[PDB]
């Protein structure tokens, strides 16, 4: 399932979009 | 609690 692959990738982006978006 | 720990394969 491509959906699972995308979710696992999206997590790496979310950690940079919820942390650095409030600290950078 | 393990919410939804889905994983690749």
């Amino acid at each position: 399932p491509v959906e699972d692959l995308i979710r696992f990738y999206n997590d790496l982006q979310q950690y940079l979009n919820v942390v650095t978006r409030h600290r950078y | 609690g393990p919410s939804q720990p889905t994983y690749p394969g």
